[PDB]
């Protein structure tokens, strides 16, 4: 399923 | 079983004065959108694009918004930073895209896992082959590069990817399988034109065909004509298949000299034809 | 970056005169993602376009299809029309039944 994204 | 993948294409794009960034994930089993999420409406929620995904339950659905919608608002964070990576103007219109995935063999085995991003479709950062270590595109990129680097991420990543990734995908492919492998020939026809003077042009099309990928060539008594020979690019015919075409100029009365083939992984074998007069 | 526009005018079915079909405008290569597609018949903006949601490349450029129900005739024109930041002006591209 879908990722956690980091924050830029 | 040929090889997979798992893949997301998520899209922030700002809009200052406008309203909230628009947010946008979308998931792809085997190039084949399968889930999306839009984070324009009052109660969004993630979607099943595919109709074999309403075997998932609401505990499934629940779980990927709380996550696209974490995302989202994470996003509207991102486009700010970039703003001040970058020093621009707080008025701009900007994008963050994100391609993210993992592809297996038939075996079910990590064959290749990625991520990168792009600011203003300008490429940003990627992550190498070697799912350890990064590589930004610019000065900007290296903030975030050595940002994450010092909160160690290129491991948390490769988690999911050699991990929850693989997993799933293996789970949404048991699912879909039927419907995955769908395949449509192509039907062929070959239309005839005027031109100027002593030439015709013969137009070889093919109608209702999936997946996308086809080959349609014309060759002049067996000898392919690479040369001059047009073309527009597959498109899609709306109702889930594609159309495409390829012509040549040839002469007047000379038309029976020339045949079309067409190749596609639907067709028990490629087919051959040429413009019938009636 | 700007991507321009790439646009392709067709029907979904060989058209015949008379019979109701589908005309479609699609629409890819672009950057940035906002972009208004309008449908002409006969000069005359058509009221009901569908269009399906948006998506992008591995190029990063977005696409997506415009469409509309039509029934061709001999003489009526169709086209579709595009604006989009990176053109000075709207783009229009005329439905030939033999492309």
């Amino acid at each position: 399923y879908t990722a956690k994204y980091p924050n830029l | 079983m040929g090889p997979h993948s798992l893949r997301y294409f998520v899209t922030a794009v700002s809009r200052p004065g406008l309203g909230e960034p628009r947010y946008m994930e979308v998931g792809y089993v085997d190039d084949t959108e399968f889930v999306r999420f839009d984070s324009d409406a009052e109660n969004p929620r993630y979607e099943p694009r595919a109709r074999w995904m309403e075997q998932e339950g609401p505990e499934y659905w629940e779980r990927e918004t709380q996550k696209a919608k974490g995302n989202e608002q994470s996003f509207r964070v991102d486009l700010r930073t970039l703003l001040g990576y970058y020093n621009q103007s707080k008025g701009g219109s900007h994008t963050i895209q994100v391609i993210s995935g993992c592809e297996v063999g038939s075996d079910g085995r990590l064959l290749r896992g990625y991520q990168q991003y792009a600011y203003d479709g300008c490429d940003y950062i990627a992550l190498n082959e070697d799912l350890k270590t990064w590589t930004a595109a610019d000065m900007a990129a290296l903030i975030t590069k050595h940002k994450w680097e010092q909160a160690g991420e290129a491991e948390r990543l490769r988690a999911y990817l050699e991990g929850t990734c693989v997993e799933w995908l293996r789970r949404y492919l048991k699912n879909g399988n039927a419907t995955l492998l769908r395949t449509d020939s192509p039907k062929a026809h070959v239309t005839h034109h005027s031109r100027p003077e002593d030439k015709v042009t013969l137009r070889c099309w093919a109608l209702g065909f999936y997946p996308a990928d086809i080959t349609l060539t014309w060759q002049l008594n067996g000898e392919e004509l690479i040369q001059d020979m047009e073309l527009v690019e597959t498109r899609p015919a709306g109702d889930g298949t594609f159309q495409k075409w390829a012509s040549v100029v040839v002469p007047l009365g000379k038309e029976q000299y020339y045949t079309c083939h067409v190749y596609h992984q639907g067709l028990p074998e490629p087919l051959t034809l040429r413009w019938e007069p009636p | 970056i700007q991507k321009t526009p790439q646009i392709q005018v067709y029907s979904r079915h060989p058209p015949e005169n008379g019979k109701p079909n589908i005309l479609n405008c699609y629409v890819t290569q672009f950057h940035p993602p906002h972009i208004e597609i309008q449908m002409l018949k006969n000069g005359k903006k058509i009221p009901k376009v569908e269009m399906s949601d948006m998506s992008f490349s591995k190029d990063w450029s977005f696409y997506i299809l415009a469409h509309t129900e039509f029934t061709p005739t001999e003489t009526d024109t169709y086209a579709c029309r595009v604006k989009h930041d990176s053109m000075a002006e709207p783009k229009t591209v005329y439905w030939d039944r033999d492309m």
